């Protein structure tokens, strides 16, 4: 992970792989679902998907060219990958696209067409991707009435809402030079790239800045969607967590390390060192389960999401769950900690150096956008190699012990036991 | 003659449970909290 960003209005930025084979520009928006309202709510999901567009991307492959697009909750991206040659006309395609197709895109076949396509794609979210249905109505309670709140895919309410008009006004707050990074990633050189946005010109839809409104906020609370009818019973409950840029971003997230991920399945995961397995491998409270540290511009989500089909013991699974995240507190050891900083240098490996151009094309657009310029693994684990059992339960003291949460469920939750009952396994009794 | 100090124990048991009884319904009313406000809705599943 190497960085190179230079400014002449219009924000550049790259990173050279010459291991690459291919290469990936595009451009990234500071503005996501957190910046949609409860009624447009849906409306970048769906710009997400003219881009994409049949017609859009058989103009690109013939051009030997393929399309990506990535809508999250402070971000937006519209990428082109080529060969590393051809970037050129990757340029050309994101110009003409973003530049002259203001209303070849939007034509009443191709935006009906493509309205009614997202809407099928969401009913059938909303009908069958439960454990992400459920994490979408975490953050929607969590951050009730707030930006965080509102799905990225939208509602289908709002989505069938949606007009032309509603996609332009959008593009006209949000589509913006200011609210917008050109990325670069692949095995190109970044004094090269630069040269091709400088041969062409205009200003087209700059100087304007992007909208403000009110921050986001973590209410305690709870939605819960009981189905009798599903098999399982999907649930994910979590505290406030660490905003991007908190002095504890790297603690918390290596706090969820220590926790982990778990799939009863799998031979090797029963055998991870969680002391929580102990507790709950007995009866098998789960099939599943993994924790989080979530973070965003404006604040975070810490917790963990699970998947039972142990419907008469979930009581337990969350009891012993929370009974574990109390001892971040006042017990966690120091081996615990080690292994956690082991396996989230792993993870964080894993993501930012993936052989993939396009996944480091919206990690270095969406973060340059807010600290302006990608942060080196180098340094990222030197911060992590320096985190004490202290740092641990100073953090644990602040964002977990008797602290509010927030929770979801959807299927036989009946075994779920109310918000209160919940709420006190956040702490311990003592003398 | 127990009657002066059976009256004297008696203001304190009154003060101490008159007490104990108003905290007692601040305390439930706090835990009753999220049943008592607790909202529903209901969408016809499709058939
Ligand atoms: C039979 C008649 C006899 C009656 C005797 C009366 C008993 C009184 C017990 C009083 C307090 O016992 C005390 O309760 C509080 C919760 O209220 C506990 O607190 C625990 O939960 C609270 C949250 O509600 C946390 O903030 C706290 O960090 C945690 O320790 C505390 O650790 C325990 O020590």
């Amino acid at each position: 992970a190497e960085v190179t960003q230079l400014s002449n209005g219009i924000v550049v930025a790259t990173e050279h792989n010459p291991s690459a084979h291919t290469a990936s520009v595009g451009v990234v928006f500071g503005s996501g679902a957190a910046n949609e309202n409860p009624y447009n709510n849906g409306v970048s999901n769906l710009w997400k998907n003219i881009f994409l567009s049949k017609e859009n991307s058989a103009v690109a492959a013939k051009e030997g060219l393929a399309l990506s697009s990535n809508i999250s909750r402070d971000f937006q991206s519209y990428i082109v990958s080529s060969l590393p040659g051809s970037t050129d006309k990757s340029l050309d395609f994101l110009n003409q696209s973003f530049i002259q197709q203001k209303a070849n895109l939007l034509s009443s076949s191709n935006f009906e067409a493509t309205k009614k396509s997202v809407l099928k794609q969401v009913q059938d979210f909303e009908d069958n991707d439960h454990p992400n249905r459920v994490l979408e109505h975490l953050h929607s309670t969590a951050f009730q009435n707030t930006p965080l709140s509102l799905p990225t895919r939208g509602t289908l309410e709002s989505l069938e809402n949606l007009v032309v008009a509603d996609l332009e006004s959008f593009a006209n707050n949000h589509f913006l030079n200011s609210n917008a990074v050109v990325v670069g990633t692949g095995n190109i050189k970044h004094e090269d790239l630069v040269n091709s946005i400088e041969s062409k010109n205009l200003s087209l839809q700059t100087g304007t800045k992007p909208v403000l409104k009110k921050k986001a906020a973590f209410l305690g609370s709870e939605v819960r969607l009981r189905d009798d009818t599903l098999p399982k019973a999907w649930i994910s409950l979590a505290v406030e967590g660490e905003p991007v840029n908190s002095p504890n971003y790297f603690v918390a997230k290596l706090a969820a390390q220590i926790f982990g991920s778990y799939n009863a399945f799998e031979p090797a995961s029963r055998l991870q060192g969680i002391k929580l397995l102990d507790n709950i491998q007995e009866y098998q409270l789960c099939d599943n389960f993994n924790h989080f540290s979530l973070s965003y511009k404006d604040s975070g989500l810490w917790g963990f999401s699970t998947a039972t089909r142990n419907v008469t013991m979930i009581d337990d699974l969350i009891h012993f769950t929370l009974k574990q995240w109390n001892r971040l507190t006042i017990s966690v050891t120091d081996t615990e900690v080690e292994r956690a900083k082991s396996l989230l240098k792993l993870q964080l490996g894993q993501l930012y150096e993936s052989g993939n151009p396009v996944n480091d094309a919206n990690l270095l657009g969406a973060e340059v956008l807010i600290k302006g310029s990608k942060l080196s693994l180098g340094e990222a684990f030197k911060k992590i190699d320096a985190i004490t059992v202290k740092d641990v339960k100073a953090w644990a003291g602040k964002r977990l012990w008797d602290q509010d949460i927030a929770i979801a469920g959807t299927g036989q939750i009946e075994g779920l036991l109310d918000y209160m009952r919940i709420r006190s396994d956040m702490s311990m009794m003592r003398w | 003659p127990e009657h002066d100090e059976r009256k004297r124990l008696g203001l304190k048991t009154v003060i101490i449970l008159s007490s104990l009884y108003l905290l007692s319904i601040w305390v439930k009313k706090f835990k009753w909290a999220g049943i008592k406000t607790r909202k529903f809705v209901f969408n016809p599943p499709k058939p």
